């Protein structure tokens, strides 16, 4: 029992110089409930529940860095037998970079041939005496709790998932196939994601943990631009979500979000995605997918409240700075709509 | 919480946008997505502290360039880009780009970074330059034009090995610091 | 919800202006668990468990004074039809005595006989038009969880 | 927390300790439990604040007179106790009991009390007495005495109609404060 409670005590300090929280906080019910029900320690409980107040606070208040990850393969015989032809998903540190890591993994093994191609080797290099690496940097799939289904979880919370309790890793891949115009870039986009399966969750015993399952996909340039279109709506609401829920925040992510929305001087997404499918040469590639373009303009329709929402707290935040950006904005906006009503046929 | 606001220009020969959004993607070189929209912003540090890193994708077409001078106004820092294998991004940057830009914000740190290092030491493209008269920009003339301008260091980076360009980013960042 | 919301911290109050604690903390367990599982309103949580620690610590320390139990019956035609021929255990206050209570009791009813006898009335008491009220003190059962 | 230390002295003759079981049992007049132990220390108050209530049991027997000496030491009060219909009990008290408890503890307010109030006034009690040359000790004869003692307060307390018995005790503990 004192081996328990000071352990259980060392738990308590741990957490306190260890800024983790969401176990931290669930550790802190269960001896909450331990403290009620078994032992009735009431100031140890009252300190308890002190701490997990403090982790709350810092949960809403405290900046997490997100951990990057990369993916790690060591082939070659010259490796050690539990490196010998096999993957780890390796979780990196605090804004450490891929360059970084590779030079001190590097290090490590100075007789290491750095691959310098993504593609999976064949039997030669994995039978070749000498030490090969290849390290890349992977997505991770974040994975919320049964609990949060179908609700408006904080922002603050979900990035949690979205670099933590993380099995599945995803990357892209770019594959061309079409026309080589010398404009229109996105003609040739074909992605084949190459889809990483793990038995155990990000963060775990381990930083690294090997692959478990490995599968390809395929997507279609319409799937790409509905993936696409997904994403970018996504960050809007993001942005608009965290900047009605704060006060002090800077009107920069804001201005960045705007002007890549309103205007692709470099490339014009728009005119491309119109030529793309709008046009009836599409329809011909593509007699019976068609529905398609439907989710596109869907997609683009729900984007314009969003964007209607972004004009009004630009407007909220609007000074004498952003007056010629702001101008700009609503009048490319009241463009945009304009198009999207009557040339772009689609129904909002 | 802070935030670094960057403009990055240059002319459409050597299309800097591929190398910002493979390093805004931080995918495997060679395997970079180009997306729709311009302005990839993200948060990304190096050293010090957690801040948020902005980069105005602005469009070399001429016609843009009564959009271009508002936004160097309350602009942290500015860079100006350029090829040592495009004679072509030297000229366009020593005629219209160094001066204007210069001329707008007279009190900046400024950067200067050279793109396409790998063809720099290419046999074959400077063959092919040499045939159609072109000069490879090598760096003396890149060092002498820092001098010229007072940058705080010339850079020299590269998108299909990215051989500096994250040393390039860190040393925009570390700046102001 | 905001009514349940008022409600609840109203109910917080009472029990801070209440010195009642088993059954506030009770129901601090509960709006604790309401708090963490639904609405995640953390600084009413943080505030519930520090006046539930108070409760805590009121328990061991704070003395808490035992109520007395008197069980008065009225037997007559005279008291009202609530009161006729029942009996009922009353929970004294706060060291209130017998004596007291019943002679706040027949200030209440002067008309009321002092019944002397703990012995239970017959029928000629309880047809009785007369107003009849006996007072005696009863020990409480305790009934653990 | 305070607690009240109280001394009961009496004869056998009067049973003093019925009336203080009774008041402890605080039971119904004519249903006391009469109960093995002596010394019966009880939780009860009045006025001002809970406090304990201490009521040391007496043994009116004289071999037990070398025990009592040594408990009217650090006392907060003592309670002389007699019966109005006693004349024997007034006897003891004029002889040994006032005397003793006096010249042990010379400074300590004395409160006075009068057993068996509701015989006092019974015909066939008085009848008995009168034909035994009893006399049963009236008012003024103990207002007398506790002039002569300087008690605070003089009191007539009953045990089978408990007449006062909780007013004595109110007065006993509101005699310290």
């Amino acid at each position: 029992q004192e081996l328990k409670e000071k352990l259980y005590q060392e738990i308590i300090s741990y957490f306190d110089k260890g800024k983790m929280w969401e176990k931290a906080i669930k550790l802190s019910k269960e001896l909450a409930e331990t403290y009620e029900s078994k032992v009735f320690d009431y100031e140890g409980l009252g300190n308890l529940l002190k701490k997990r107040a403090s982790f709350y606070e810092n949960i809403i208040k405290a900046m997490r860095p997100q951990p990057e990850y990369f993916a790690v393969g060591y082939y070659g015989q010259g490796f050690p037998s539990f490196l010998r032809n096999k993957i780890f998903i390796y979780r990196g540190k605090e804004y450490e970079r891929r360059e970084d890591f590779s030079l001190r993994l590097l290090t490590q093994f100075p007789n290491a041939e750095k691959m310098t191609s993504t593609t999976p080797p064949g039997e030669d290099i994995k039978s070749s005496p000498k030490q090969y690496m290849q390290c890349f940097t992977v997505k991770p799939v974040m994975s919320l709790p049964p609990s949060y289904k179908d609700k408006p979880v904080p922002e603050q919370i979900l990035n949690y998932y979205r670099a933590n309790e993380v099995q599945q890793f995803r990357y892209s891949r770019p594959f061309r196939k079409g026309e080589k115009d010398p404009d229109n870039e996105f003609a040739t986009m074909w992605i084949e994601r190459t889809t990483y399966t793990t038995a155990y969750t990000f963060p775990g015993i381990l930083k690294w943990f090997e692959v478990k399952q490995i599968s390809t996909e395929e997507i279609s340039p319409l799937e790409n631009a509905i993936e696409t279109m997904e994403l970018t709506n996504e960050r809007i609401s993001n942005c608009v979500q965290q900047h009605a829920w704060d006060r002090s925040l800077s009107v920069h992510p804001l201005s960045m979000l705007l002007s890549g929305i309103v205007d692709p001087a470099v490339m014009g997404g728009f005119s491309n995605y119109e030529k793309a499918f709008f046009t009836e040469k599409y329809l011909q590639e593509h007699p019976e997918d068609q529905e398609k373009v439907e989710l596109l303009k869907r997609l683009i329709a729900l984007q314009m409240p969003l964007l209607t929402e972004g004009i009004r707290i630009h407007g909220e935040k609007l000074t004498e700075q952003l007056k010629p950006l702001h101008e700009r904005l609503s009048s490319c906006f009241r463009e945009l709509k304009e198009k999207v009503e009557k040339h772009y046929g689609v129904i909002t | 919480m802070q935030a670094i606001k960057c403009v990055v220009v240059g002319d459409g020969a050597v299309a800097k946008t591929c190398l910002l959004i493979s390093y805004t993607t931080n995918a495997f070189p060679g395997e970079y997505i180009p997306t729709v929209f311009d302005n990839y912003s993200a948060n990304v540090m190096v050293d010090g502290k957690p801040v948020n890193l902005g980069l105005w994708d602005t469009a070399g077409q001429e016609d843009y360039d009564r959009l271009r001078p508002l936004s160097y106004p309350q602009t942290d820092v500015f860079l100006i880009c350029f090829s040592l294998v495009s004679p072509a991004s030297f000229e366009n940057v020593r005629a219209k780009w160094y001066p204007e830009v210069r001329h707008h914000c007279p009190n900046t740190p400024i950067i200067l970074v050279g793109t396409k290092l790998d063809l720099r030491d290419d046999k074959d493209t400077i063959e092919k330059l040499k045939e159609k008269k072109l000069t490879p920009i090598t760096y003396p003339q890149g060092l002498a034009m820092a001098k010229e301008i007072g940058a705080v260091k010339y850079l020299e980076c590269s998108a299909l090995t990215q051989r500096g360009l994250k040393t390039v980013f860190d040393e925009a960042i570390r700046a102001v610091l």
